[PDB]
RNA sequence: UCAUGCUUCGCGUGGAGAAUGACGUAGCAUGCUAC
RNA sequence: GUAGCAUGCUACGUCAUUCUCCACGCGAAGCA
């Protein structure tokens, strides 16, 4: 075994110590991308029959180059010999020894590999994407091996967390350049394959950490000048870790080298077309599929999500202020204007108006309407503005002042209160007890609730698992109907709601829904198909009541945008809340019978049922933008007859320039939304609950892909995952017969009810068991890699035992019930809520109680369904309302009698301070 | 029931506080949010207590605003 | 319904269709009374039902001038409840600190700042007169919101410094109070 | 072990030339997705040529591509990919050997 | 209407009424003058529910008339508002700049955000702690956005006017940030 | 400053159907008068 | 047998209240 030792070493000169033993073989679980015609998937398999001997430096310090010996039959070493002897002048091909060595009798054929990292770059991948806390010894490795960090940094707890420990994302972003040069080496050796006519297959295993290619198994040799690099799972598995890494962070610099200074643009440089194709050809020379830095000549929406993952990496190499409105003068009656004539979104590229007018002769109402709106003319005569106390982009600064706004305490009822403590209530040692406050703010509010905003990070898709999940998920929106409708048939719940800035100076929504009448509604619709209106949604401040001091803003976005997004998602949102027993259960009430109705649909035939549930931390400030534009373009796939591609990417476009990356005036001043969502949108809700679905499909997916498969004892399963292997990284075009397999197996092993970001699962136990479908991991993987979120155990939940519902699902927990022989599933809300409802309220003038009877009326109707709960407080609370109720009833009638001499009691009131009024409304007859 | 009393009493001492206009002092309401929260989700009584006397001895700095006599005859 | 003027009407045609019943008349007579009575019915039915619908408009506007009323007089007598609240409170927590400070300035014997929590920090406080100095001060030691600060300064009413040897009833009448003492927490 | 085409690629006889004239008579093989959808030729393999357009049973006409300079190994019988063709199915054809 | 056109009939029919009433001519006459009575009153409910209809009609029409003439009232109020804000800030363009950077665009076409940074003649600047304002605005000038700027005014966040004294690092706990400068470009 | 949606409670106004009560014009059963 | 009157049923026209469905207005509550 010593003559072994030194003919591995050859003629090299190194030293060898045999971390692996010189005749016997290391066994370890590594991550490989295998497709056979047995197996499939992206797993850790148990790698065997190497010898591994590591190499030590001039002084006895061990180093991370590995010699791995191999035992090779002699038709594979034949093989990969004459593979490897064309190869073998790249740079970017490990060496390779090629050898016999005696053993028994018999001249065993050895490959030894020369100078290979411990890890290669598919266990990086695997470990940055299935990621569990509790075992990260692999990446742990890797990232003290490349002196990312040190070993002490990782006693630190919540050191993985995103928001927890933002300095994480540093941490991973010193892999950034090995990662870059990772990308240039496998670009060498594609071309030295198509120069050499090598056809083959490149994976991520077979690429060391420090860039080289060293196995040539299953390679074919053709016609020299004619080879096929096929890279398509390479770079699809690779994507994530691109933006995670920041791996072309060396392309900001002159000369693309991290020493030298940063590249100063050109400020009035907005087309950066040319940098992009040059960045593409680069880094992604052999990716077969067209790619179209303008998302104006895409083809259709699964083009637009392929150039747009492309244009979210390359826009991070570029100046933060060339994005935005393009503005452009024009002359009005002799006077000149400065107008929005375009945008350059940071996924989209550059998109140029189609009606831009010049020399023009009046403004009707439209079109002051849409000058008003816009930030070009509201920016360029603002003055400089330099927010030191966030990170985001500051524009400009309106006013000559900034303004700070309060939140203020909140107002105790006293008498409500009063009565609860004579009722035996609050005292020491109760189940029962205050949690829900009214919190103040001082004036750095909104500015500090925007640096959560800040959490948002550019993140490239995995983008043909995400167009494959896309196709999945148009699935679970089949049953609705939707289209473009009028201005005649757009139904506004409330008229007296803010019109957003500018235009809440003049008045609410009522002002502008009544003035302008249904051909200028239907005008600035059809205008907005063939042009982008920039507008401003101002940042408002909430007031209500919460258990945890957070100053909750929400998004006041402008008329416009609110009306043309309206005449789009009424009609396809109306069908979606008018449906009963779909996946998505907004519009379904939990009165009446409806949230047994609701959890019996969930329950829905699953085998071996176990209920979990989730909630996103940050939805709206986290969510990556890519998704956002696929819960854009999954809501417009029902617009195939009314409108063409162009009208779509023109409405997908004002989407993205007023609710993805729109201008915010928080508090005086103009502020570059990173991205995320804005809550306030047209389309919040739905859009979430798009995301909320998506998230669940790729958490299945990669639950499937990731099972090693030769240990999937059932056929129809590993058949399932050998095909979702290829309709992923082996088709270019959907094909419909597995999306609906697929979405059928999805349906009887994983069963969902979605409410926005809330969401309930039922799902079989021995599936998820055996990694045939998504457990509460595979979920956290996926926000990891997906979101740039790390879910923590206080927002996810798991029951085994489905005869008592889902822990919670919308702040309402669920028990199982009797009345009138059957048994029944109730919601009941947090004690503490209602108490905290009843004790602090938001005017001075709710404090009088014998004004405000029926606001307590609809408390007891919530708190209702806490008489059947076992424990006796949660009764009592109930009962302490219906008295209070009578209390207030009876002040009610002596102030009247006492000031007005004539009684009004009534005998319709009577019912109010008694049970059955409250019984009637959980029981199933309306 | 001595934890519950000191809640509603914070709450009703900075909206005390507020009407006094003491939202005019940025530095001072900032305090003042600073203790009335560390207050709502105290779990110590004694913890609390130490807070609201920080609280009313803001109250009790501007002695034109209030008249302690009469309020508290 | 009763006392309208169709009503007892009515009434007075239901006795007469009592006796007539009774009496066994004609029919045609006995068919006039039976119309007679549901002409009246419909006319009392009439009048009470605009009278309730009048009693029901009365009855709306009577609680909404009810409602208008009691709004006012709680956004206008906003300051005072909510202080009177406040004391009244503050007077059920029965706290040792709470009440030493809020009868500390009764007695005029306010702060300057916000009294510290930390382990040490300053505390100014103002002493009208030396009743509330002997009651208070005693040596360095200063007792205010149940704890004990050490004396650090005295600040006479010019900004003048004092002596903790030069305050005494002997020599109270000579100094210039108020005095503004400077503590620490102990 | 991540493979070309694990299942070497179905195969059937066709009819194709260099314009839309000589499509009547078949004269090549052609290699075929075997489920997608309907029949997909990714390739033609034929002793011929000049040949630029091919033709499938109703009547599609495909456009084929200039053949690289390719002596397959079972003469100058070449491999005509068709037009827009990817990297993947270019693959299959000679990882299914031609 | 009491007077409405087809009322003849009906006090026709209560006439006859009465005069029988006072005389009874006879039965069948009677009879006679009831049906009289009977087909005048279904007359004159006839026109009376047309009538009433009507006037129903009649008020919706000019109630819809009234809010529509107010509708366009407010429109035509909110459209002199927007032309004058718009006209407002065109004013307030400083065009020799704006006009200069426009020109040298390839197609006069250039990204907003670089029209405050390169033509804004005012900047202000949000400094949270005294670390930013050392780092950033120190002095009485400083240089941002490739230009120099002479600080004009620093005020806090009371609104207050705060001396460039005052800004220390001893005196930082004493002021209250952030605090908000404004500089005049150089 | 206070957004987008969903659900429910109370009150008020308008419209459309069903049940009971009242009054003219027509169809059916019996009785009375003219013949 | 025809016509008129009386009693009892059915078909057209107008009002009296009594419950349903919707259409909007006002106030209020929960939820994402
Ligand atoms: O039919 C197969 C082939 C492989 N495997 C699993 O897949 C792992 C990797 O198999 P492999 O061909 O990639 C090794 P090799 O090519 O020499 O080296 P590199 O990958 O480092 O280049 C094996 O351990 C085994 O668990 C399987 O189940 N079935
Ligand atoms: O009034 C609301 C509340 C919520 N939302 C939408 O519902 C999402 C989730 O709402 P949520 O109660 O779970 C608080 P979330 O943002 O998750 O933060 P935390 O988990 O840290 O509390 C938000 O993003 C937003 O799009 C809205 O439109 N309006
Ligand atoms: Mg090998
Ligand atoms: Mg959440
Ligand atoms: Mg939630
Ligand atoms: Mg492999
Ligand atoms: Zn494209
Ligand atoms: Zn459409």
């Amino acid at each position: 075994a010593q003559s072994f030792l030194n003919r591995v070493c050859g003629v090299s000169a190194a030293r060898l110590t045999p971390c692996g033993t010189g005749t016997s073989t290391d066994v370890v679980y590594r991550a490989f991308d295998i497709y056979n015609d047995k197996v499939a998937g992206f797993a850790k398999f148990l790698k065997t029959n190497c010898c591994r001997f590591q190499e030590k430096d001039e002084d006895d310090n061990l180093i991370d180059s590995y010699f791995v010996v191999k035992r090779h039959t002699f038709s594979n070493y034949q093989h990969e010999e004459t593979i490897y002897n064309l190869l073998k002048d790249c740079p970017a091909v490990a060496k390779h020894d090629f050898f016999k060595f005696r053993i028994d009798g018999d001249m065993v054929p050895h490959i030894s590999r020369q100078r290979l990292t411990k890890y290669t770059m598919a266990d990086l991948v695997y470990a940055l994407r299935h990621f569990d806390e509790g075992n990260c010894d692999t990446l742990k490795e890797i990232l003290v091996t490349y002196n990312c960090c040190d070993d002490d940094y990782f006693n630190k707890k919540d050191w993985y967390d995103f928001v927890e420990n933002p300095d994480i994302l540093r941490v991973y972003a010193n892999l950034g350049e090995r990662v870059r040069q990772a990308l240039l080496k496998t670009v060498q050796f594609c071309d030295a394959m198509r120069n050499a006519g090598i056809v083959g297959v490149l994976t991520l295993d077979n690429q060391d950490l420090n860039g080289n290619w060293y196995d040539f198994g299953d390679f074919i040799q053709t016609t020299p000048g004619s080879g096929v690099p096929v890279v398509d799972s390479y770079y699809s598995l690779l994507m994530p870790i691109l933006t995670l890494t920041r791996a072309l962070t060396a392309e900001s610099h002159v000369d693309t080298d991290l020493t030298k200074p940063y590249i100063k643009w050109d400020l009035l440089k907005y087309d950066f077309t040319e940098e992009r194709l040059k960045l593409f050809d680069r880094y992604f020379k052999y990716w077969d599929q067209t790619y179209h830095p303008n998302c104006v000549n895409c083809l259709d929406d699964r083009c637009i999500l392929h150039c747009a993952n492309f244009n979210v990496l390359f826009s991070t190499v570029f100046p933060p202020t060339s994005f935005g409105p393009l503005v452009r003068k024009i002359f009005v009656d002799g006077v000149p204007f400065v107008v929005s004539t375009g945008y350059h979104f940071r996924e989209l590229g550059v998109v140029h108006n189609q009606d831009v007018n010049l020399h023009s002769s009046r403004l009707s109402f439209k079109e002051l309407l849409v000058y008003a709106a816009d930030p070009a003319m509201h920016a360029a005569s603002g003055n400089l503005l330099l927010d030191k106390r966030t990170t985001c982009f500051s524009v400009a600064a309106l006013t000559n002042n900034v303004a700070f706004q309060t939140v203020k305490p909140g107002n105790f009822n006293k008498d409500f209160y009063d009565f609860a403590v004579s009722k035996g209530f609050f005292k020491e040692g109760s189940s029962v007890e205050l949690k829900h406050f009214f919190f103040a703010q001082d004036g750095n509010a909104a500015i500090s609730d925007y640096d959560y905003y800040r959490y948002n990070l550019p993140t490239m898709c995995d983008i043909r698992q995400l167009l494959f999940v896309v196709e999945v998920v148009d699935k679970y929106f089949d049953c609705y109907d939707g289209g473009c409708i009028n201005a005649n048939q757009v139904i506004v719940n409330n008229l007296d709601k803010s019109a957003g800035f500018p235009f809440n100076k003049w008045g609410k929504a009522r002002l502008y829904y009544d003035s302008m009448s249904y051909e200028d509604q239907d005008a600035l619709f059809a205008y907005t198909k063939r042009n982008v209106i920039p507008t401003i949604t101002q940042m408002n401040l909430k007031y209500a009541i919460s258990a945890k001091n957070r100053a909750r803003t929400v998004a006041g976005v402008s008329i416009c945008s609110t009306m043309t997004n309206r005449q789009f998602h009424q009609k396809l949102l109306k069908s979606i809340a008018a449906t009963r027993g779909a996946t998505v259960v907004i519009g379904t009430s939990k009165f009446y019978g409806g949230w047994h109705n609701m959890l019996k649909t969930v329950y829905s035939d699953v085998e071996n049922p176990h209920l979990m549930g989730w909630d996103y931390p940050k939805c709206d400030r986290a969510m990556p933008n890519m998704l956002r534009i696929m819960a854009s373009l999954v809501l417009a796939r029902k617009h195939t007859t009314c409108c063409s591609l162009s009208h779509r990417f023109y409405r997908l476009a004002n989407e993205c320039a007023q609710v993805l990356s729109e201008m915010v005036m928080c508090g005086g001043s103009l502020y570059v939304k990173p991205g995320g969502t804005s809550s306030g949108d047209a389309t919040t809700a739905y859009a979430n609950s798009v995301f909320n679905i998506c998230q669940a499909v790729t958490a299945n997916v990669n639950a499937l892909l990731s099972t090693d498969g030769n240990k999937i004892a059932d056929k129809y399963v590993r058949n399932l995952q050998h095909r979702l292997y290829e309709c992923l990284y082996r088709n270019r075009d959907v094909d419909t017969d597995f999306v609906n397999e697929f979405y059928a197996y999805l349906r009887k092993h994983f069963s969902m009810m979605i409410l926005s970001d809330d969401a309930v699962v039922c799902f079989n136990s021995t599936y998820a068991s055996q990694g045939l479908v998504a457990s509460i991991k595979n979920f956290k993987s996926v926000l990891y890699y997906q979101n740039n979120v790390f879910m923590s155990e206080a927002k996810c939940w798991t029951e085994t035992d489905l005869t008592k519902g889902p822990h919670e699902f919308c702040s309402q927990h669920t028990m199982l019930v009797k009345q009138g022989d059957d048994y029944v599933y109730l919601p009941y809300p947090d004690p503490s809520r209602i108490l905290g409802a009843g004790c602090f309220v938001d005017d001075i003038v709710k404090t009088d109680g014998t004004l405000m009877i029926e606001r307590f009326v609809s408390l007891a109707i919530d708190a209702y369904p806490l008489t059947k709960h076992p424990n006796q407080e949660y009764a009592d609370v109930f009962h302490l309302y219906l008295q209070y109720i009578r209390k207030l009833h009876d002040e009610l009638t002596g102030h009247m009698l006492d000031m007005y001499s004539v009684m009004l009691t009534n005998d319709n009131t009577s019912r109010y301070w008694e049970p059955e009024f409250y019984e009637a409304m959980y029981t199933p007859h309306t | 029931s001595k934890m519950s009393d000191v809640k509603c009493t914070s709450v009703v001492l900075l909206s005390v506080l507020q009407q006094l206009r003491v939202e005019s002092s940025s530095k001072l309401w900032a305090q003042c949010v600073q203790l009335h929260n560390d207050i709502l989700l105290a779990k110590d009584t004694t913890e609390a207590f130490e807070k609201m006397v920080s609280l009313l001895s803001v109250l009790l700095s501007m002695q034109g605003a209030v008249d302690i006599n009469k309020l508290c005859e | 319904f009763s006392s309208l003027p169709s009503y007892a009407a009515f009434a007075t045609a239901q006795e007469a269709y009592e006796q007539a019943v009774a009496n066994g008349d004609s029919e045609v007579v006995l068919k006039k009374l039976k119309k007679s009575l549901n002409v009246a019915k419909s006319e009392f039915d009439r009048d009470a039902a605009m009278q309730r619908k009048l009693e029901k408009m009365a009855d709306q506007a009577m609680t909404q001038m009810y409602k208008q009323a009691r709004s006012e007089d709680k956004r206008a007598k906003v300051t005072s409840a909510m202080q009177t609240m406040l004391f009244t409170m503050l007077r059920k927590l029965d706290n040792d600190a709470l009440n030493n400070i809020i009868n500390n300035a009764r007695d005029g014997c306010v702060p300057l700042n916000i009294i510290p929590l930390t382990t040490a920090a300053k505390l100014m406080v103002v002493i009208p007169d030396y009743n509330t100095y002997k009651n208070t001060c005693d040596g360095t030691t200063f007792t205010y919101a149940s704890a004990l600060w050490e004396i650090q300064q005295v600040v006479d009413a010019d900004s003048k410094i004092v002596q903790l040897s030069e305050i005494s009833m002997d020599n109270s009448p000579n100094l210039a109070w108020p005095l503004i003492v400077t503590a620490l927490r102990a | 072990n991540n493979e070309l085409s694990p299942v070497a690629l179905r195969q059937m006889s066709c009819a194709a030339g260099t314009t839309q004239t000589a499509c009547t008579d078949d004269n090549a093989l052609a290699y075929y997705n075997t489920t997608k959808g309907g029949r997909f030729v990714l390739a033609l393999l034929s002793d011929l040529q000049d040949l630029k357009w091919a033709r499938f049973p109703g009547t599609i006409y495909t456009e084929l591509e200039p053949p690289c300079r390719f002596v397959t190994d079972t003469k100058v019988k070449y491999l005509y990919f068709i037009k827009g063709l990817n990297n993947l199915n270019r693959g299959m054809v000679l990882g299914s050997l031609a």
